[PDB]
């Protein structure tokens, strides 16, 4: 009975969460007509912590979906397993899809962000028990960065116990689609920072690099980059959704990854990954999963981690294994690599196992990470960021709204700092 | 089993007569000979076999009118005994027309109407339908409607009536004839309506798509108007209005009876499949004093009362919200005394088309009838007229010579001053 | 004593507006009655159907 | 053996008896020439409450029509039912209604007033037991508020022990059907006051409201709304005609919600109502259905209640059911919003529990309460009329029919004085 209330907010979270809801509902066994059908009794022990139930056997996930307009509702609400959202968990505004992260802060977010809250209300005062939030937005747009991060301190205010785990998508460091990033990216970490206790920053130009490289897919959908995705976010909550061996949830995940408030993004990896016609082949070990997670290319962030040092680490495994293998690969793993590793914290690598793994994978692995390899991602934005605000034009249409220019500077000393921060703990 | 008797008076009324009842009788499906290849009862008599008869009497002192009739398609639906004719007509005066030529003829038209009335048991209501310039629809008029005053009481004697124009004129007696009419008007008169022929003519152009119109089309929307009114009477809704319940709501004063006409969706054939014409759309329509049937602006003045009528796939409430909407407006006035201001009747019956017709196959209708401080304004233009007549005495030994008195001249004056009193005395505010 | 006048007058337009906001707000409601419950709910159906 | 007498007034009163005589007939089993193909042994258990049975297995049920025209009763006649009725049952003028509370108090009242007696006569004394009379019809019109009332009087006179329970329909604020209302709702007011023991209040508007944003319908014609009015008729005479595990007849909801003889106004409300294309995903049950009653925007009567204070509430639930969770719902209803109850009535909530439900529904509630929120009911049309009567022309329609200008002083002063004596028990 630990319920996780699943928020989705934008263009970005939309498409994502359709693809997890999907992955959840084949993993419990749930029907897209929003029965259970499945094959396991121990699939109905803990599926209180994502469903609810209703007399009849139909189960409804615990979501909220929100966007400023219906257009990508409409795309989900028709979306392949749509019947199973509750009908009036959508909430949409009257306006169009503004990129202007002040026009989705101030202008339009006072008016949906009312609604929405009363309908977080609805599933958050509903069930036995709450253990945290799960937000998926973007931070280059302007409807999942602006009201996104509105709904995020409003839920710290009501809820500060909870834990505020989000994933967001990274402005691409190459070439994104948004001309005006910069701004979105800048104004909303000064809100993620203080605000979210946890933050998996997620790039696309990782899984353009790792659908290219490992998965050998000319043409994978947009359905196969979330499918990725998907992994981790199912991940992370199965340590409490079946029984294992050593039980590692989100509060574990924190204490012993976040060593100070400020530093608490992560960077998120997931394993076996394999050409689909090389699968059959591959002697897929316990150690042969430890090299793909430790293996800079999978990593779902482009952040090189060997450009920094790690700081804290954490894998999750899933299935029947041996104990002792999975304790010896991270003694391994450490001291084999002790020069990307802090001498003043030892046991840098956290562990977990889990009873049952997904469908199809005899076992599979994830990882969780943090290092100073996002001051690369962070330089990026910041220096990019600078030549922004000496030619001041852009920021009348964030004026219009009522931005004042003083909050360009305190978004980019905020980050600046934060640069800083992850500079000086590499001593 | 519910019963109302039409009366029709003077060349427009027998004209009006045509316009209405071929309404009623392709409307009900009746052929012209009374066969039939529900509501008969209210307007018709089943005389056996399956011939109707209408309940209606036409007068006119002069033949030419009625035998239109009586050499017409229709001569056979109608009864021999309710067409009446005189022998000449009153020539637009009043006096001739009230005291020589109409008591000629006042006590036999009685009879047929009272002979008329044995046959209806459930008899609530007459019409009466006037011309004001002309002689024998006010001079006869107003003693038809004495004499029926007394003959039966409390039954609702319902007027509607041709007001003149503010400046179309065909008669120059006209001034003198409406003011001494509408002396016989106020006191007997339950409720008379107006319409105006210069209006129509602008509507049947402007809305409705006709270069050049006649009599006959007039007509024809006078019909639709009459249709909507008495559709409660004969078809099934959700909110009927009977004739005893239209002139309690309306009427606030005695003598400030008078209301205004107003019918909407009116649009040409080709241009009415352009528009979905929601309640909304229709209601907002009415209210505009482009479509008004009397040629006066409402918003020189004030509403004192409302009644609207739907004819179609009108649901109540779109309904609500529609009259909802328009309290929104300031530019619609109400005096304040009056907070509530309206009844709504709704009937299932859709509007009904004419072969060689003028309107549409339109799905919902809405009709309208209000009572407005703006009518003042058409009694000042029709007043100061007859005193620029009358000061230099331009046509007094007409009207002596025929048996009236001279000292009812400055009676109707006076009488008509009264009533403009009233009007702006009802207009103050508290 | 016009300024007072429009004082009035403005207050009426205040109360206009929010007399008519009470029901845009239950227009609102409509909408989400027909687009938001119905018409997503039609998207629902239409890629059911 | 309880039987009870069924009394339709005017065209308000007759279009919403007959959607009420087919909520029966479908739920005894009835057809509509008038005999029994039901499906249970129990709908003939105690069904000579409503009818009585010509022999030839054809019941009739036990109702008056009455009205100053023929134009309702002939439609009552085209409905499929229209043969089911006694037809010496129906008594009709033949005069026009006038919309006028005095023409059809005086004027035509009287007339019918004898020949509907004995028509009342024979149907009262047929039957072993009477408990009381039962009254439809609307305040805004002419012949229901005005002929309707001449009745109440008189079935007073010579019943003074039955129970005359009446359900009235008041005028709307914004837009209403009739502009004499203000005169017709003060002067019936005075007589209902003084006559009737229970009055139920519901408003149009409500039923606008309710049916389109709760029930979701588009286009909301009369059946439906009707249709809803006859739920709630049909709810509280429910346990006289089916057993359960607590009986409660209209007696008891009289003993218990009436505090003091004037003070008896209620409001109603019914649950559950569900979209009827949402209604798979609602899990319904006892909780749920608390949630729905108590809510301010199902309340048939457009009175906030929020504005008022609370009296006395009563609840009656139809089903098989939980007589601990029934009970444990009232304590928490009552102790958790202990701001919108009187502190010198301690147990304010009323319950009842019966086994058998309507069609469709395992299970519904009912509510009726009395509150001083029908402060703000009598308020607007107080106010009103007092605009009204200083026009004092429109009395003129009045007085033609022989009523004294002093009638509408002496009725706007027990009207006022009712106002201030809600006023002094809110303390
Ligand atoms: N709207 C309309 N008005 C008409 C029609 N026919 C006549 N009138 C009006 O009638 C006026 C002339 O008076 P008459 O038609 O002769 O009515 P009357 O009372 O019979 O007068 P007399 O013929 O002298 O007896 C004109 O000014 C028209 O306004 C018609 O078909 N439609
Ligand atoms: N990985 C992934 N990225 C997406 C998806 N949909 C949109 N994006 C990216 O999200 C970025 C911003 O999208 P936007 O429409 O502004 O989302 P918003 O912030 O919620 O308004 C764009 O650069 C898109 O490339 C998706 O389904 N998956
Ligand atoms: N809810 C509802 N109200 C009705 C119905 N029929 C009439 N009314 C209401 O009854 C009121 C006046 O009815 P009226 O014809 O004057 O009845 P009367 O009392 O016999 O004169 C109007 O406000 C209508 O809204 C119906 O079928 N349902
Ligand atoms: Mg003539």
């Amino acid at each position: 009975v630990r319920e996780i209330v699943h928020i989705q907010a934008g263009q970005c979270g939309n498409q994502i969460g359709a693809k997890f809801w999907e992955v959840i509902s084949d993993e419990h066994g749930i029907d897209p007509t929003g029965s259970y059908h499945g094959d396991s009794d121990l699939q109905l022990e803990r599926i209180n912590v994502y469903y609810n139930e209703a007399t009849g056997g139909k189960y409804v996930p615990r979501a909220i979906l929100v966007d400023l307009e219906p257009g990508t509702m409409d795309s989900v609400r028709a979306g392949q397993f749509g019947q199973l959202f509750r009908p009036d968990n959508f909430v949409f505004g009257q306006s169009g899809a503004g990129n202007n992260w002040a026009k989705g802060y101030y202008t339009e977010g006072q008016e949906l962000c009312e609604s929405i809250l009363d309908v977080i209300r609805k599933e958050a005062e509903s069930c036995d028990c709450l253990q945290g939030f799960q937000l998926v937005h973007s931070l280059g747009g302007g409807t999942g960065a602006g009201l996104g991060t509105l709904l995020l301190n409003k839920l710290r205010e009501e809820y500060p116990d909870r834990i505020l785990s989000t994933y967001s998508i990274v402005p691409s460091p190459k070439v994104s689609d948004t001309v005006v990033e910069p701004y979105n990216c800048t104004l909303s970490v000064h809100q993620l920072v203080e605000s979210a206790d946890e933050v998996f920053c997620i790039d696309n130009e990782a899984l353009y690099d790792i659908c290219f490289r490992t998965l050998k897919l000319t043409t994978p959908t947009y359905g196969d980059l979330n499918h990725l995705v998907s992994m981790v976010m199912s991940g992370t909550t199965c340590a409490l959704r079946f029984p294992g061996q050593l039980n590692s949830d989100l509060r574990k995940l924190a204490v012993n990854l976040v060593p100070f408030p400020r530093l608490h993004f992560f960077i998120v990896g997931f394993a076996p990954l394999t050409s689909r016609g090389s699968q059959q082949y591959r002697a897929l070990t316990v150690p042969e999963l430890t090299s793909q997670l430790f293996d800079n290319k999978n990593m779902m962030a482009a952040c090189d981690p060997r450009r920094g040092v790690y700081l804290t680490a954490s894998a999750h495994f899933r299935g029947r294994m041996s104990s002792k293998e999975v304790d010896e690969q991270m003694l391994n793993i450490q001291a084999r690599n002790t020069s990307y590793f802090v001498e003043w914290i030892p046991s840098n690598v956290k562990s977990a196992i889990c009873d049952i793994p997904p469908r199809g994978l005899k076992m599979a692995a994830t990882f969780i990470g943090n290092t100073t390899a996002f001051r690369e991602l962070f330089t990026r934005v910041d220096s990019q960021f600078q030549k922004m605000y000496a030619r001041r034009a852009f920021i009348h249409w964030y004026v219009n709204e009522g931005l004042e220019t003083v909050e360009f500077d305190e978004a980019r000393s905020n980050m600046t700092d934060l640069i800083q921060e992850y500079e000086m703990y590499e001593t | 089993m519910r019963e109302v008797i039409s009366i029709h008076v003077g060349q427009a009324g027998v004209q009006i007569g045509n316009g209405c009842w071929e309404l009623y009788c392709l409307e009900h499906g009746i052929q012209p000979d009374g066969q039939l290849p529900d509501a008969f009862n209210t307007f018709f008599s089943e005389t056996g076999a399956g011939k109707h008869v209408p309940r209606a009497v036409f007068v006119d002192l002069e033949p030419t009118v009625v035998d239109e009739v009586r050499t017409g398609t229709y001569r056979q639906l109608f009864h021999p005994e309710q067409l009446i004719s005189g022998k000449e007509d009153a020539a637009n005066n009043y006096a001739r027309g009230h005291y020589t030529v109409g008591k000629e003829i006042i006590d036999l038209t009685l009879d047929r109407i009272r002979k008329l009335a044995d046959q209806c048991t459930g008899l609530q209501g007459f019409l009466i339908f006037h011309s004001f310039g002309g002689g024998t629809g006010a001079g006869f008029g107003s003693l038809l409607l004495e004499r029926l005053s007394v003959d039966y009481g409390k039954k609702s004697k319902l007027e509607f009536t041709v007001y003149p124009s503010p400046q179309v004129s065909t008669a120059i007696v006209e001034p003198y004839n409406s003011i001494l009419a509408t002396h016989s008007m106020i006191d007997h008169s339950d409720c008379a309506f107006m319409v105006d022929n210069e209006a129509l003519y602008d509507l049947c152009r402007r809305a409705l798509d006709i270069e050049r119109p006649t009599y006959t089309n007039l007509n024809r929307l006078i019909g639709q108007v009459v249709s909507s009114l008495t559709a409660s009477l004969r078809f099934d809704g959700a909110l009927n209005v009977d004739f005893t319940e239209f002139q309690t709501n309306l009427v606030p004063y005695a003598r400030i009876h008078f209301p205004i006409c107003s019918y909407a969706p009116v649009i040409s054939a080709e241009k009415a499949y352009h528009e979905q014409l929601s309640v909304a759309e229709i209601t907002n329509s009415l209210f505009e004093p482009a479509n008004m049937m009397v040629k006066c602006d409402p918003r020189h003045g004030k509403y004192m009362a409302c009644t609207l009528l739907y004819r179609g796939d009108v649901v109540p409430k779109d309904v609500s919200a529609a009259v909802a909407t328009i309290k929104t407006k300031r530019t619609i006035q109400f005096v304040d005394w009056c907070p509530t201001g309206f009844k709504m009747g709704i009937n299932y019956q859709p509007p009904t088309v004419v072969p060689g017709g003028d309107l549409a196959k339109v799905q919902r209708a809405v009709c309208m009838l209000a009572n407005t401080t703006a009518i003042a304004e058409a009694w000042s233009r029709l007043d100061h007229k007859f005193d620029l007549m009358y000061a230099k005495r331009a046509f007094v030994h007409w009207y002596v010579g025929e048996g009236m008195e001279e000292a009812e001249f400055p009676e109707a004056r006076e009488d008509l001053a009264l009533l403009e009193k009233d009007y702006d005395e009802v207009a103050a505010e508290s | 004593m016009s300024r007072p006048g429009r004082s009035l007058g403005l207050q009426f337009l205040m109360e206009r507006r929010a007399r008519e906001e009470a029901n845009r707000f239950y227009n609102e409601a409509a909408a989400e009655d027909n687009l938001t419950r119905q018409r997503a709910q039609f998207e629902q159906r239409t890629l059911n159907r």
